[PDB]
Order: structure tokens, then sequence, then C-alpha cells
């Protein structure tokens, strides 16, 4: 269709304003081609010319499916812009029109509507909730209502999955509770599909849903997806592991019962790998996830011990991206505040002291508080054993004292005060 | 990083 | 507070 290549906006207005349906189609296609060029589509020039209302209008032309598709694609690309550009589409009444197109007999047109609705809901809470109020969920879910997902076109299924994930996205406020319940069963089904992109996006959706109040985590865990998530956690593809780890990590921020679900699922066996993972970010979120587990019950802190994960924490505390090291500090402080004397002793035997002292030289008052704090916990445990002195030496040996004393003259009241106490109570 | 919030249909 | 949600 070489005729509709690189038209001027004024020519496009000319064709759309003509009273010829075919002319309108050619002009709409040309607009779509401008909006689809590899670099900088003239989204604002198109909006300024007042073309949105026309395009939205062509969405309803059941008798001319070709113009439905062209305007649907044009509107989609406009909607992929800034909030203001996305708003211009919503303002034109595109939401209900796109929902009606979801039932189109033409797969490519229905898919376009799915894409567009995905861009609209992806702008944030307000438009997401507006899409939901217009009743987009039923039609969307109905498109996946087939015996076997594998008979659906791959590109088509990735699109639906992605759009559903956006309906599950954002937090202030979180998606409507009944909307999440409606979507979850399908999300669970997509989580078992064989396509890597479907899996990744499904995990992201589950990660958005588990990112909030423990009641939200509950409705997700209630579906029994933790085992599948743990499995996806051991996936070869980084794009699947990242979202899986996020979901698992969010779940352990909940109650001890919910945390126990991932432990029972066998998640801890994967961490030796995650804690030494080549990507700093997988390594950081893994340590963060570990920190919320050591913040659990002692029987849970023991499972962390039994899987031999303390040594991995010592390693991350010893050498890692600083952010990860900071998450390691927390994991340790949590372990020491809730652990038994035996578990805290074990932590020391694994060699946690030296790497913990070296991190006292970090320019970050918060981590410094967290560390010093952990030290206090450990001494406290050594006191109940009359071995407070053996601990002091050890801290001296590696140069911990020569740093706790220096912090004693820090400018943060939390720090120096915490320092003083230690020195004047243990050194 | 997480999936794009929006996507432009290229070409 | 020991459990710190996406407060990482």
């Amino acid at each position: 269709n070489q005729g509709t290549v690189n038209w001027s906006v004024e020519d496009i207005v000319k064709g759309i304003n003509s009273n010829n349906l075919e002319s309108q189609l050619q002009a709409t296609q040309a607009a779509r081609k401008l909006l689809s060029r590899e670099k900088q589509p003239p989204i604002d020039n198109i909006i300024r010319a007042g073309l949105i209302p026309k395009f939205v209008s062509f969405l309803g032309k059941t008798d001319c499916s070709p113009i439905q598709f062209e305007s649907a694609w044009a509107l989609t690309n406009i909607a992929s812009g800034t909030s203001e550009q996305t708003k211009a589409v919503v303002d034109g009444g595109a939401i209900p029109a796109f929902i009606s197109l979801l039932a189109s007999p033409h797969a490519h047109i229905s898919e376009q509507a799915v894409w567009a609705l995905g861009n609209i809901a992806g702008d944030g809470s307000a438009f997401r909730d507006l899409v939901i109020k217009h009743g987009a969920i039923d039609p969307l879910l109905a498109l996946l209502a087939v015996p076997d997902l594998s008979t659906l076109a791959c590109g088509y299924l990735r699109n639906l999955t992605w759009t559903l994930s956006n309906l599950c996205r954002n937090k202030n406020p979180a998606p409507p509770l009944d909307a999440v319940e409606q979507i979850l069963p399908t999300l669970v089904r997509l989580l078992h599909h064989n396509d890597p992109e479907v899996l990744a996006d499904s995990c992201w959706a589950i990660s958005y849903l588990t990112d909030g109040p423990n009641e939200r985590i509950e409705m997700v865990v209630k579906k029994g997806v933790v085992p599948q998530l743990v499995k996806l956690l051991g996936a070869t593809e980084l794009p699947i592991v990242t979202p899986a780890l996020r979901a698992i990590g969010n779940i352990v921020t909940g109650t001890d019962e919910q945390t126990q679900k991932v432990i029972d699922a066998g998640a801890l066996a994967v961490f030796p790998s995650l804690l030494t993972n080549p990507k700093t970010n997988i390594q950081k979120e893994a340590t963060w996830t570990m920190s919320n587990i050591t913040a659990g019950r002692q029987d849970q802190i023991q499972q962390v011990v039994n899987h031999g994960l303390v040594p991995f924490l010592v390693g991350v505390l010893s050498k890692a991206d600083f952010k990860t090291q900071k998450e390691a500090a927390w994991a340790i402080t949590n372990y020491t505040s809730g652990g038994t004397v035996e578990q805290i002793v074990y932590l020391v035997h694994c060699g946690i002291i030296e790497p913990l002292m070296n991190l006292l030289s970090a320019k970050d008052t918060k981590i410094i508080q967290v560390i010093l704090d952990a030290i206090s916990n450990i001494f406290q445990a050594a006191e109940k054993l009359g071995e407070t002195e053996k601990l002091s030496i050890m801290i001296e040996e590696c140069g911990g004292l020569d740093k706790i004393e220096a912090l004693q003259r820090h400018e943060n009241e939390s720090v120096y005060k915490a320092s003083l106490n230690l020195i004047e109570k243990y050194f | 990083a997480a999936p794009p919030k929006k996507k432009r249909k290229v070409e």
C-alpha cells in the first residue's frame, strides 16, 4: 500500500474530512504509518489536528473492518505516549469503543483493542480503574476461555497476558478487590503455559498483586501458586526468574504463615544459586528476600540454617554490590534479634564478625545503625554464655573495636550513642 | 526491569 | 516491623 507512505498531516486531515469512506480508510492508514515509523511519531501533530474523535468513530464501523483496524492501531500508538496523549484518547471515548471491539470476528482487530486497552490501563490507577468500570475484564477473560491456550496464536496470547498484567498493576490505590479475584484464576492458568514471555508477564502480574497489605498476599497464596512460583524461580531465563523472585520476595513480607508457604514449597534450595547469581539485581532481591525470612520465627530461621544459607549470607556480606551488602546487614540484624542463642552462636562460627566489621566503614548511617545493632544482639547472646570476652577479642582481632570507637564520635545520635554503650559495656 | 507500561506498535 | 515490604 505504497500510496499511504509518509503523508503530511494536512493530507491526512483532507482524506478523513472527505465524505468518501475509502478515502478515509487510505488517510487513516497513512496516519497509522506515521505513528508507526521507527523514530518519533508525530503524536501531538495528529492530536492537534483533531483526529482522535474521527478515529474513535471509525472503531464502530462494523461494516468496514479495515478502517476499524487502522484507527485502532493509530489510537493504540497515540495511547502509548505520555499521560496527556493517553488522556486525549480516553477523552475521545475510545475506552468503550475498544471494549466493543474485543468481540470482533477478526482476531487482528480484537488483538489491537487488547493492546490499546493495555496502553490505557498502563497509564496508572485512574485509567486502569476506568477500563475496569467500562467492563473490560469479562470480554478480555472470555478471549482466553479455550480448552488449551496453545491453540491461540502466540503473539495474541502474549498481548492478552501483558494487558491483564497492567490491569493488575499499580498501587495507589491497588486494583479493585473483586477485579483481582475475577482475574486471578486465569492468571493462574497463564502461569502454567509454556511460552517464556507469557510466564514472565504472568509472574509480574502476580508480583504486582503480592506487593501490598498482607490481605492482598493472602488472596494470591490462597490460589496455591507458590509451588509454581518456586519452580519458575529455578528457571534458566533471567526474564522469568526476576519476576518470580519479586513475587516470592513480596510474599515473605507477609505473615509467618505465608512465609512458611514458600519454605514448604522448597524455595530455600534455590538460594545458594540466587545468592551467587551473576546479576547484581537478582542477588540483591535474593538477599532482601532472605532478610524477611530471617525476620521470621526461629523454626524458620533454622530452615535457613539447615539449607546451609548462613555461609552464603557471609559471602554476600563479604563481597557484593553495596546495595546487596546492605540487604545482607538487615538479614543478619533480623537473624540476631529473633534467633536462639545457639543460632546466633552458629552465625558467629560461620565467620559473620569480620565482614560485618568491615561494613562499618560504609558512608551510610542507616546500615551503620543496623550493623552496630546486630553487634549488640550478638554480645547479648554471648552474655548469656559468659563469653562476652571471647567476642570482644575477635572484634579486636579484625579491627572492629578500632571502628566502633571511631563511630562513637559520629554525628548521628543513634550511632555514637549506640557506639558508646558498646565500648563502655564491652570494651 | 518490569514490562513496559505502554508499547508503541512499530511498523 | 522487621519484615520490610517493598521497602528495599
